């Protein structure tokens, strides 16, 4: 094993040149020359909200059948409003 | 669906066990509730498979986030071989990744707790295959091995990782979201399984071992799962065996399928279709 | 909109009800959501239907006259079979979309009654299987070279099943 | 030794009794690769670091490979009796397996509707 | 995770060596070899490169490690496979 | 329900509101991961509203927001089904995400 | 920050105080909703002895 | 400090 | 990076003097046992335990639930 | 347990769990009353109660759905509803068990010579 | 990985390697330092008992059945470094690795915001033109007049010599651009 | 590229085969063709069948990703045995013992579950019990039709 002296000098002047290039890849002071809070929630969280139910309420509950329920839970005990019915209370039990 | 999920639970949880890495024992862990989820879908209780759904995002994201910034803190180190200690030099992390652990095992009143007592109970009172009720315990036992397997070899041990240290939690980007999603895992089962409607019916007659099942076989899984850890430090020579290598290599389902099925389709493809 | 040809029941809500000292937070999402939201939004909406109001513009839904059928003219007169194979093909397209609101009726009833819909869907579920049966005899194996001819043809078949049927 | 190899789990070097000849006829063979090797190497290398080089190397045993896979299948080739079962049954044992498949569930399907006792229901698209 | 130096390199590299029993701390410097200067083993060797993979986080490969007979070039293979003098 | 629709068809809108971004100029002058972190975080909090509606009355919706084409007596229209396990899945998986998003302005920093 | 060799490192002051939260915060849920609802753990209601129900009761004839 | 990181043109 | 004192690292304390004894009893010696002795000295010094890992923050959380169920009882 | 005594001992004198009932259902009942459903099929329909919810404690599931609408944003507002619920369903429960072991007793019954 | 496999390895070398592999799956089995270190002396005393074998056949039936027992007994998973082959983070940072000649097609507004680094890359370039004619010669007078070659290159003889073929060794990417 | 550097007709003689060995950058002892079973190989060598894992990682291959060498002969089947696709590395179980260990998985569990399947667990419980006749007009029950009563007793 080992490196025979002509590995060994080769690997010194590979390493010096390897060395010399990795220094020159640094970045000069000057290199990088470039060329010469509620906002978030009005801007992302209100102007599509105001589009988002536009176009809702004058283009989607205006067509048939585009948004559809199911239909709420009635109790025993309860009164519709349209109707104004007041629903009979249930059956007594032990 | 039933047969199915209880073979992919047994199946997992077995391939989690003897894994030296701590994402794959994760990725099986959340093989193995894939699975437990299906067998709750073989029974009619898709309510409550949909409900352990919405519980394990929350604490399997914990643990994914608390292994990810383990790995981060080390040089990039995955295997669990090469960590421990973590409970003393990474308080905060470990903390998350107990809470976690727990909660993926049924501690009691826990987001996984909510989901998970119930899948048991309800596999215990149903009308379902013997073997399949009984591998479901079993992967429900072994769901707690493994979570102590990864609590025992990265957080209750004597530091194995490289001698230079460089470990920062300290970063908001880090503790920030891991603290919601611990906030998570301790209570929004409990908030999600009060605030649902009604859904299906459950049993709650049932005799005390029946009900008591899942905390007996995850506290016998922690315990057992501990002696053999314990054992490990026994200056004794751990010998291959059959089952510890059907574990570690996946139950040999990659090694011979991703090479035989590619093999004779690659083949075919060559050798008939276009040769021939 | 046209109730009767989308028949939508009338809805009972119930009463509020409240039974409890906390408040709502829906109500007060809902106030501030029908101020911030939806007023400008309806001004805005009333500002376009003024503009619309001024530049107003009728159109109409052209009628086709009944023109002689594939039953009506001789075989091979390519003019009375052209008049009539377009007739048929404007029923067709008709008729798909009779079948079309049909469906749409069926669906949103299934979602309307919700867990009922097994018990009240009787009539739309029924309005369905009788219009598809009819859809069915009419239209159905057809080739994609579908054609009045085609369809006379089917027909013809199927009287000649029922009547020899009831000769038997 | 106890491990068996397969053709997709090949036998390891290190159990390969190959691998611990030490006879001179070997240790020349091995030489003589490694000769061809560092000929092939210095070739590439000469190339790879040449400035003048102002276009990608061409690979001569890429070219080999494509030629051999494409066009010279056919110069080469030569019916025989298994050439031609072999075509024969690929060709064509697919085609009728599948036309009898098919024609079956096809009749079946079509006697049923004759009969009506297929239950189309809402089939409306077809 | 402090960038390498040769300076913190060489250090470390001492130091394995200096906690290894069968090296005196003193008698070793970076141009100390292991066979000529130091009379270690073969399997020596391989365990001194074991000990540096182990302090470094990173594998020699064994044709690489093989000739790596003195810390300094041990100190030299890992500055140059981390790139280490920018 | 307006309320109800306009949040469901707000969340996708505030996620589709980052990828669009990407598509321009700002998302070299803004902080990019930053900024979707608080979309997530914001389609968080305005998909916390149906969920109380749907805790509150328990009503399930079916929105078609666009017909798509129609083919021979089969509509093919765009069309929100939210009942409870959607709005409740949308609900845990957007928590999810922003905790994710907001880990991998840490976790990949440097790539 | 300060990357140490082969000693233990420091530990703020922020990460132990919220480890230490967050598992305070996790037993004392358990503890109390323990305390409050130890009939989800253990048993809501007595399972019945069917060996016990008389025979009178279950309808059964000589 | 900072090394320069060697790119592909994006300019076009 | 001023890397501490080599001499700092001994064998005597730790599960590689046990080590060392088994070693010597089969007459043998570890020449690394210095190079590992930093994990089991210093502040990583001791033993951890699943009752601790378990346990950490049971004394706050048992604290505050006193206090809880107090104010409870109280109100 | 049943399932120990049904697989390894007698088969014959275990109750088939899909042919319970199995003896007619009058017998050692000279007077057996039918059971009683307080709530009505509108009442169900009207709560939008699911048909695997509308068995016989549907009158509790309601009162408790109620009470939940009602007491929201306070969903801790309902242990003593969700509590008679959960014990009407357990009765339920008790009486199928009754169910079982009756049929048990009379298939041991037949064990007639 | 610098250095290039020889035709063959000897008996020494194999020796190694297999020894290298035994302690590191010794380690995989042995989860703890302590249990290592323990292990680790008893596998070489194991070694060491036949370090002196002169017949050179034994040595070789000594050596197979080692092998034999070592793919016995390996650790099914065992530990590979993140960075090895086979490990996690292996080819990891292959995306970023880009090739120095892709600076040719840059255009001038992009090398207008490097002024200085393009300055010393057009030196390096003008050095490589330079010493590329020598380094030919050089190879070409140092081939060996028996085909018997190799993959080692020579250092450079003279002075002001770049070693041979060069420019890909050195420029090539950082592990971690 | 002329006609003598490039794949030709099934070596003949002792004469082509170095010639092709030659060509192909092989040892002539190495060199070995195809059986001449007219399937279209010629003269292009036959190379072990062993998958692109198996090369030496460590290795600076001039191709790279693929593991080989410029100029050395491209084994028929590199595109089925490159890194992504089929591997055939040695494995530390044997492919037998693998495959059986599998099966035996395989078919044990699908038995013992055919064995609960008969062996059913289920509770001492009679059926659930449903009344308006077993709810026959929620599950869809015809209205103007009458069920066959069913009575449920305590
Ligand atoms: C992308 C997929 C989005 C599908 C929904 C389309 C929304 C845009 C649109 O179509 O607007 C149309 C609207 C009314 O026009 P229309 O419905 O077509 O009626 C006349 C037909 N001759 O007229 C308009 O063009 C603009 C209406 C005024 C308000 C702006 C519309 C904003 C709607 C945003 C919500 C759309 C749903 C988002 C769902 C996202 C799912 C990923
Ligand atoms: C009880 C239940 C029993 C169920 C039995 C199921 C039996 C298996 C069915 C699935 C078949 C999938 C076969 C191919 C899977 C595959 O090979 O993909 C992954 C593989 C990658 O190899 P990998 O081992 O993962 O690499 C690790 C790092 N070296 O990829 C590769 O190596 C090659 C990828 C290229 C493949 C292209 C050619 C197609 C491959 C054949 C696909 C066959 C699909 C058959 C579907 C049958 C069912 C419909």
């Amino acid at each position: 094993s080992g490196y025979t002296p002509d590995e060994k000098l080769r690997l010194q002047q590979l390493r010096e040149l390897r060395r010399r290039w990795l220094k020159d890849q640094e970045l000069s002071p000057r290199e990088p020359v470039l060329p010469p809070s509620s906002l978030f929630a009005v801007s992302h969280v209100l102007i599509p909200m105001w589009f988002v139910h536009y176009y809702v309420k004058y283009h989607m509950a205006t067509k048939p059948y585009t948004i559809v329920s199911s239909k709420p839970r009635i109790f025993p005990g309860d009164t519709i409003l349209e109707t104004g019915e007041v629903i009979p209370p249930m059956r007594d039990f032990p | 669906m039933l047969c199915l999920g209880a073979l992919t639970t047994l199946f997992t949880a077995i391939c989690a066990l003897t894994q030296n890495d701590i994402k794959k024992i994760i990725a099986f862990s959340t093989s193995s509730q894939l699975g437990l989820m299906m067998v709750t879908l073989g029974m009619n209780q898709p309510h409550l498979a949909f409900l352990h759904i919405c519980t394990h995002a929350f604490f399997k994201a914990m643990l994914f986030m608390c292994s990810g910034s383990i790995i981060h803190s080390l040089a990039d180190e995955q295997d669990i071989r090469k960590m421990g200690n973590i409970t003393k030099i990474m308080p905060f992390t470990s903390s998350c990744l107990v809470i976690g652990s727990l909660a993926l095992t049924g501690m009691p009143f826990l987001t996984g707790f909510y989901s998970k007592d119930l899948i048991i109970e309800a596999i215990n009172t149903c009308n379902t295959n013997a073997w399949a009720l009984l591998i479901t315990l079993i992967a429900t036992s072994m769901t707690a091995m493994y979570s102590m397997r990864i609590i025992y070899f990265v957080t209750m041990t004597k530091p194995r990782f490289p001698p230079l240290i460089s470990i920062n939690e300290n970063d908001p980007d880090l503790m920030n979201p891991i603290k919601r999603l611990a906030f998570g895992s301790i209570f929004a089962g409990f908030v999600i399984s009060y605030n649902i409607p009604p859904t299906s019916i459950p049993v709650l007659t049932m005799p005390w071992f029946l009900k008591t099942t899942a905390l007996i076989i995850s506290v016998l899984g922690f315990l057992i799962a501990l002696e053999l850890n314990n054992l490990t430090m026994k200056l004794s020579m751990n010998k291959a065996n059959p089952y510890s290598s059907f574990s570690t290599l996946l139950g040999f389902f990659p090694s011979i399928i991703h090479r035989i099925t590619p093999m004779k389709s690659l083949n075919l493809s060559l050798k008939t279709s276009l040769t021939l | 909109w046209d109730k009767d040809v989308y028949p939508e029941p009338p809805s009972r809500t119930p009463a509020p009800s409240p039974q409890t000292s906390l408040p709502n937070p829906i109500t007060y999402l809902t106030k501030a959501y029908d101020l911030v939201v939806d007023w400008p939004v309806t001004l805005v909406r009333e500002f376009i239907e003024r503009q619309h109001a001024k530049n107003r513009t009728y159109y109409y839904h052209r009628q086709y006259r009944r023109v002689p059928d594939i039953t009506e003219c001789k075989e091979g007169d390519v003019l009375c079979i052209y008049e009539a194979e377009m007739q048929w093909r404007r029923d067709f397209k008709v008729d798909q979309e009779i079948m079309n609101i049909i469906q749409e009726r069926l669906k949103a009833c299934q979602q309307r009654e919700g867990e009922n819909y097994q018990q009240n869907c009787a009539k739309e579920l029924e309005q369905f299987t009788k219009v598809t049966k009819a859809y069915q005899d009419r239209y159905l194996d057809l080739g994609a070279y579908y054609s009045a001819r085609k369809c006379l043809a089917k027909q013809k078949q199927r009287m000649l099943e029922e009547r020899k049927a009831a000769r038997q | 030794s106890k491990y068996k190899p397969a053709p997709l789990a090949t036998l390891p070097s290190t159990l390969d009794p190959a691998e611990y000849d030490v006879s001179p006829e070997t240790r020349r063979a091995q030489v003589e690769r490694l000769s061809i090797r560092a000929r092939l190497k210095r070739e590439y290398l000469l190339q790879y670091n040449d400035p003048k080089r102002v276009s990608h190397i061409e690979d001569p045993a890429l070219i080999r490979w494509t030629y051999a896979r494409s066009a010279n299948i056919y110069p080469n080739f030569r019916p025989t009796p298994k050439n031609s079962l072999l075509g024969a049954v690929a060709g064509f044992g697919p085609l009728i397996f599948w036309y009898y498949v098919f024609k079956t569930d096809r009749d079946r399907k079509e006697r049923l509707i004759q009969e009506g006792k297929l239950d189309r229901k809402f089939n409306i698209s077809y | 995770a402090p960038p390498l130096t040769l300076d913190g390199i060489k250090d470390r590299v001492l130091y394995v060596l200096k906690l290894y029993d069968k090296i005196d701390p003193e008698k070793l410097s970076v141009n100390s070899h292991f066979m000529k200067d130091l009379g270690l083993d073969s399997l020596d060797q391989v365990e001194i490169i074991m000990a540096m993979e182990d302090e470094f986080g990173f594998e020699i490969p064994d044709i690489d490690a093989e000739k790596l007979m003195c810390p300094q070039e041990i100190v030299d293979y890992i500055a140059d496979k981390k790139d280490v003098y920018e | 329900m307006n309320i109800f629709t306009t949040s469901i068809l707000l969340i996708f809108i505030l996620l589709l509101s980052p990828i669009l971004i990407s598509m321009s100029n700002l998302i070299k002058h803004i902080n990019f991961p930053l900024y979707t972190t608080t979309s997530i975080k914001f389609s968080f909090i305005i998909s916390l509203l149906p969920l109380l509606m749907f805790f509150h009355n328990n009503m399930e919706y079916m929105i078609t927001t666009w017909h798509w084409v129609t083919m021979n007596s089969m509509e093919l229209k765009m069309s929100f089904k939210t009942d409870f396990f959607s709005i409740l899945f949308t609900s845990v998986a957007l928590f999810v995400t922003w905790s994710i998003m907001q880990f991998s302005s840490w976790y990949m920093h440097s790539d | 920050i300060q990357p140490r060799y082969r000693e233990f490192p420091q530990l703020t002051r922020s990460q132990v105080i919220q480890g230490e939260f967050l598992s305070s915060l996790m037993w004392f849920w358990i503890l109390w909703r323990f305390w409050h609802d130890s009939d989800a753990v253990l048993g809501h209601f007595s399972y019945p002895d069917p060996s016990q129900w008389t025979d009178e009761e279950l309808g059964i004839p000589p | 400090k900072r090394l320069f990181v060697v790119k592909p043109s994006l300019y076009y | 990076m001023e890397l501490p004192d080599y001499r700092q690292w001994k064998i005597e304390g730790t599960p590689l003097e046990t080590v060392q004894k088994k070693l010597a009893a089969r007459g043998l010696r570890d020449p690394w046992a210095r190079n590992e002795a930093w994990r089991y000295m210093g502040g990583f010094a001791g033993n951890i335990t699943f009752p601790s890992v378990i346990l950490k923050g049971f004394k706050w959380g048992f604290a505050a639930f006193v206090v809880a169920l107090g104010a409870e009882y109280f109100l | 347990a049943h399932l120990t005594r049904r697989y390894l001992w007698d088969a014959s004198v275990e109750p088939d769990p899909e042919k319970i009932p199995s003896f007619p259902p009058d017998l050692g009942f000279p007077e057996r009353k039918e059971r009683v459903m307080v709530a009505t099929q509108q009442e169900m329909m009207d709560a939008q109660l699911t048909l695997q919810q509308r068995d016989y404690c549907a009158h509790y599931l309601i009162r408790l759905l109620k009470c939940k609408r009602d007491s929201f944003p306070n969903f801790l507002a309902c242990k003593h509803e969700q509590h008679d619920w959960d014990y009407c369903e357990h009765l339920d429960y008790v009486k199928r068990m009754k169910e079982f072991e009756r049929e048990r007793r009379l298939l041991q019954r037949k064990k007639r010579r | 990985a610098f250095c290039a496999p020889p035709a063959y390895l000897t008996h020494q070398q194999k020796v190694l390697r297999l020894y290298k592999r035994a302690l590191r799956h010794l380690e995989s089995w042995c989860i703890h330092r302590d249990k290592y270190r323990y292990f680790a002396c008893l596998m070489r005393a194991r070694f060491e008992e036949h370090k002196n074998e002169k017949d050179m056949m034994r040595a070789t039936q000594l050596l197979r059945e080692a092998e034999e027992e070592f793919w016995q007994n390996q650790h099914p998973q065992p530990y590979i470094f993140p960075d090895s082959p086979g490990g996690t983070s292996f080819e990891r940072y292959e995306c970023y690795k880009v090739p120095e000649w892709c600076l040719d097609y840059w255009h001038p507004s992009e090398k207008a915001m490097y002024p200085d680094y393009f300055s010393k890359r057009e030196q390096w370039k003008k050095l490589r033109m330079e010493s590329w004619d020598r380094e030919v010669k050089q190879l070409q007078e140092e081939t060996s007049p028996d085909g018997i070659m190799t993959e080692a290159l020579p250092p450079a003889r003279r002075e002001g010599d770049l070693p041979p073929l060069w420019w890909h060794i050195v420029t090539r990417p950082r592990e971690r651009p | 590229m002329t006609k003598d550097m490039l794949p030709g007709s099934y070596p003949r003689t002792p004469e082509e085969r170095a010639a092709a060995a030659k060509k192909y950058n092989m040892r002539v002892e190495d060199y070995e063709p195809y059986p001449d079973d007219g399937m279209g190989y010629g003269d292009y060598p036959m190379l072990p069948n062993r998958s692109q894992h198996e090369r030496d990682p460590w290795y600076q291959w001039d191709h790279s990703e693929l593991r080989m060498n410029w100029g050395e002969p491209i084994h028929w089947d590199l595109d089925m045995y490159i890194r992504n696709r089929v591997d055939t590395s040695p494995t530390p179980v044997s492919w037998d013992v693998m495959c059986k260990h599998l099966f035996g998985f395989v078919a044990f569990m699908v038995f013992m579950f055919w064995v609960g399947h008969v062996f059913p667990s289920y509770q001492p419980v009679g059926p659930k019990q449903y009344p308006y006749n077993n709810l026959y007009l929620e599950r869809g029950g015809d209205p103007t039709k009458e069920p066959e009563p069913v009575v449920h007793y305590d």
